[PDB]
């Protein structure tokens, strides 16, 4: 169909984050077989193979943030792809790997759609600056290259000047949110931007919420959707192999019903899955139970209900 | 058809995983649970765990739980399954078979029919040694006994197998091989095949050809009378 | 963890008739368990699925019967090439117990096996080690003793024993126990004998030799 | 400076705990992972665990899991780590050293710089006693040699 | 646990030139580890934090290189000060694996251990042991044998070697095997020699002397 034609971008990055691993994110989600568990639903899906990422040895860092270039590179060959597989027509789903993906992804997808909208459902804002970040991690600082009122405030990053900030403040929806830095929590005040933290979710409950991010994004026009998407955002309960394990996030059944949502809609127009690494986790059965929940995410994001799913014919044959 | 690919007899000291490529072949996967099962040789099978090839469940036995890992890889359709902290014990023949899952859209199976045809695992400290055969193969007038027999004596090789044949595979009746019986001294385990001839044939040389290809050593052998 | 115990140990039938096989459970498994061909050297292939009803090319004769404890498996039309271990095992349980073994063997007659000792080389003296070889050859069952004889000392421990498996041919049987020494122990006797005492034997049959007579 | 005061070299017989108090000083906690490395003398070292300071994350190494345990005191920043059934494998100088914390607001570190001094911990069974000194320190004519030595 | 393999085991230089060292994993690390100082008797000092960019203090010397399997640690312009066992560790994987040990060492020339056996004391006579000291001392390398012989009699086992370190004025080094017997053992024997086979040395050198003598 128009939906569930899928384009798949594994990238097996991690120098955007500390703790090298979640490069093994594309290998083990195919190893998962995410795109048999495709092929019985009507999928048209099509990998494009792993993304060549190069090792320059000379990434000299800025100040607090490290690793410009390789990570600008990776993120400007990942906004090169992303606007390929979109010139096909298909349903971008890209994986890693950490949140600077997400930054060629969502610049590869406005390549192709300008008029995009992203619902980043993560733990985290990730909206740090250069100057306002503790870490210098990249991964926490994908938004900020992204938003067009941050302009200036961005710094010139080496590695980054292909970088077109590309929506506003109102086309982004936080969802998930628990673990906000000071500056990130006065960013988010300062540009009015609409989100959900954890207190909303909790006070009007899953349904009221996804309500409301569907009636903010698609009640004024019906644009397509970029889900950007982190596993931290559920509680890790059922994804202990994330990189930043931040206690009570969302239920696995609250992410499924957003992505039962997202689907029946069915202007999802580009999907991302970071932040997956198997070596932090303690048991195998931990990596097990989180590569199930990102897969099963990823089928409910492209038609797999829980209520049930049939090829429309007769069965009583 | 419905069938198995493991891969492959390899040896380790006490030390890390022999992992066990069992690749599937000719039936879907995601449906038929895959199990493993041990068996030291000349003895009785042991299941010691079985995933779901899909959202897997792991269920590993008893005595090993713990140094069990197993793995799936339904890219191609291959499972594997390691051990931790390898020991004597697993001198075994690894088999996987399927289960079939027991979720609620996975057929009916209880019998483990893709059998795999098995994998040599032996945990083993001894090194990589051609035998030192010290055969007896006279010229059938020992004493006076007519249908006196003759034989090899396959000692100290590792790993398995000796290859022997007498007089290039010439002689073929009486050929007896003994197996390889191990030994508790330096896990070089020791075989001998044996012929009978008869004392009307003490103008004959018989070599057997005890051909040790794992350290790739040939040997060829004969022994006479004493005047 | 149902103990499956399986009533004939080993079995052996110069080919014939109804050769019917037994496997008690130690609960109530009905009907959920499994028929095994263990062939020598092989992969093990299904028999039996679940208790009868013959497993997808099973040729024409191995029904069996349960249903829950004691189960059969009836090898009704014998067919020699079916000389495998089997094997009942539960699987509606966990976890998964096998059988015991059911190495299924001829039943030609008893004979008596060809004992022939072997001095070790002097090439194994080259070696500084020594290893008497005594056979024995063309016999059954494999049911026999070695007693090794060291200037007439029954000696065990220092032997490792070799067991053929029974021939396709003549249903035979070979043995070799290794009476493996030091050198030096070798050098302290000459009176090496092998006493073996199989049923074919009438006699406890010592082979013997002097170190350096061969 | 960014300091550790280790406390401090004890012995057990196989008995009970060694819970080392590894006290930070110079720097800020709640911000820095604290590991322990084992290392037996003349041997390779052993990292063995590592707890974030807040929301303690414990990360207990193979072969111990289990034995160990980790705990903090961010009141005054020490740190400690016991062990459990003691054992003459545990004849090591222990490290506590900070990996820094691997959560969202922590700074950067990989490479264990506020490094501990080392606590002299040998698991051990025998009784305290002075040496039997048994010399030889002669007067350099045992038989002809001129630079003839004594100990 | 990605092993990571030193590929200098040990280095020895007299001071000069550049003497870099290296590193491998067993994967690709890309960057994500450090270069370290364990001076003997000490606590280890962090010289390479990720794989360059000299860590906060280095003098002048101390670059690497690596990105991303098998890493290098350049000690361009010597400096003797720095001679310590040196470590490359992991980190960006758990669990975080160190590297296997760089002992530095000075190359003057192979110089011969002067051998001195010492008989045990009287006074350990006193105590019914008797430990036999077989001194080596003044040397290079620390590649040296000790064969003990009681009444001629190649022994081990029985003795115990001591491994002075380099030192840091002459860079020799001095062995002790202690021949620790019993005083039982210790009167069933005189000559008490020490056969010490080393570099230095032209011969294997036998140290003795008689139960009774000095
Ligand atoms: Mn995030």
């Amino acid at each position: 169909a128009k939906s569930r034609t899928i384009g798949i971008i594994g990238a097996p990055f991690s120098k955007g984050q500390p703790r090298g691993g979640v490069e093994e994110g594309p290998t083990v989600l195919r190893k998962a077989g995410l795109l048999e568990k495709l092929k019985e639903q009507e999928c048209d899906v099509k990998d494009y193979g792993d993304l060549p990422f190069a090792d320059i040895p000379n990434d000299s860092p800025f100040q607090i943030v490290k690793n410009p270039r390789s990570v600008g590179k990776a993120s400007e060959q990942l906004a090169g792809k992303v606007a390929e597989v979109k010139k096909n027509g298909r349903i971008s789903l890209v994986l890693g790997g950490d949140h600077s993906l997400a930054i060629g992804s969502i610049s590869g997808h406005a390549r192709v759609h300008p008029d995009l909208g992203v619902i980043w459902v993560d733990a985290h804002t990730d909206i740090n600056t250069p100057l306002t970040t503790t870490s210098g991690n990249l991964h926490g600082q994908p938004v900020s290259f992204l938003l067009k009122e941050l302009k200036g405030k961005i710094p010139d990053v080496p590695g980054f000047s292909w970088v077109t900030p590309c929506i506003s403040a109102k086309d982004i929806v936080y969802i998930g949110l628990r673990d906000v830095d000071p500056g990130e929590h006065y960013i988010l005040k300062t540009l009015g931007i609409k989100y959900f933290s954890m207190t909303e979710v909790d006070r009007l409950g899953i349904g009221k919420v996804m309500e409301e991010t569907l009636s903010y994004l698609l009640g004024r026009k019906k644009r397509p959707i970029h889900l950007s998407f982190d596993v931290d955002g559920l509680d890790p309960s059922f994804t202990p192999a994330t990189g930043t394990p931040v206690v009570g996030g969302l239920t696995y059944r609250e992410g499924l019903y957003i992505t039962e949502e997202i689907y029946k809609t069915g202007l999802l127009s580009g999907l991302d899955i970071m932040e997956v690494n198997p070596s932090l986790g303690k048991t195998p059965e931990e990596v097990t139970r989180t590569v199930n929940t990102a897969v099963a995410i990823t089928l409910a994001c492209f038609g797999l209900a829980r209520e049930g799913n049939h090829k429309p014919i007769d069965y009583l044959n | 058809e419905v069938q198995l690919v493991q891969s492959g007899a390899e040896v380790k000291k006490p030390g890390a995983s022999v992992k066990v490529s069992c690749k599937a072949s000719g039936y879907t996967f995601f449906k038929y649970g895959i199990s493993w099962v041990r068996q030291a040789p000349g003895q009785g099978l042991e299941w010691m765990g079985s995933i779901s090839p899909y959202t897997g469940e792991t269920h590993y036995a008893q005595k090993l739980q713990g140094r069990v890992t197993m793995t799936t890889d339904t890219s191609t359709s291959t499972a594997y399954m390691e051990l931790r902290s390898l020991r004597s014990d697993d001198t075994a023949v690894y088999y996987c078979a399927r289960e079939g899952a027991y979720g609620y859209r996975s057929p009916y199976q209880n019998w483990f029919d893709p059998w795999g045809q098995g994998t040599l695992v032996t945990v083993s400290s001894a090194s990589t040694k051609g035998p030192s055969v010290f055969p007896l193969a006279p010229c059938s007038r020992s004493t006076s006994e007519s249908t006196a027999a003759l034989g090899c004596l396959v000692k100290d090789y590792f790993p398995e197998p000796v290859t022997v044949s007498w007089n290039s595979g010439a002689l073929t009746s009486g050929v007896h091989t003994f197996p390889a019986v191990l030994q508790s001294s330096g896990l070089y385990s020791l075989s001998s095949v044996v012929t009978v001839p008869s004392s009307s044939l003490g103008t004959k040389t018989y070599t057997c050809n005890v051909d040790h290809k794992p350290s790739n050593t040939k040997v060829d052998k004969r022994v006479e009378s004493k005047y | 963890e149902i103990v499956m115990t399986q009533s004939p140990a080993t079995l052996s039938l110069s080919p014939g008739e109804r050769a019917t096989l037994s496997c008690r459970a130690s609960q109530s498994v009905s009907s959920y368990l499994a028929w095994y061909q263990q062939k020598p050297g092989q992969a093990p292939r299904l028999l039996i699925y679940d208790a009868s009803n013959r497993a997808t090319g099973i040729p024409a004769r191995f029904s069996g019967s349960g249903s829950g404890t004691d189960f059969t498996l009836t090898i009704s039309s014998l067919e020699p090439e079916d000389f495998a271990v089997y094997y009942c095992q539960q699987h509606s349980l966990l976890p998964r117990t096998f059988g015991g073994g059911t190495k299924v063997e001829i039943k030609r007659t008893v004979a008596a096996p060809s004992v022939f000792i072997f001095p070790p080389s002097d090439e194994q003296l080259k070696s500084g080690t020594a290893s008497v070889v005594c056979l024995l050859n063309n016999f059954y069952p494999r049911e026999a003793k070695v007693q090794w004889k060291v200037d007439n000392a029954l000696q065990s421990g220092n032997s490792q024993e070799s067991v053929t498996e029974q021939d396709s041919k003549d249903s035979t049987y070979s043995l070799s126990s290794t009476l493996t020494l030091s050198k030096a122990d070798y050098e302290k006797h000459k009176v090496y004998a092998c006493e073996v005492t199989h049923q074919g034997l009438s006699s406890p049959v010592t082979k013997s030799f002097n170190r350096g007579e061969c």
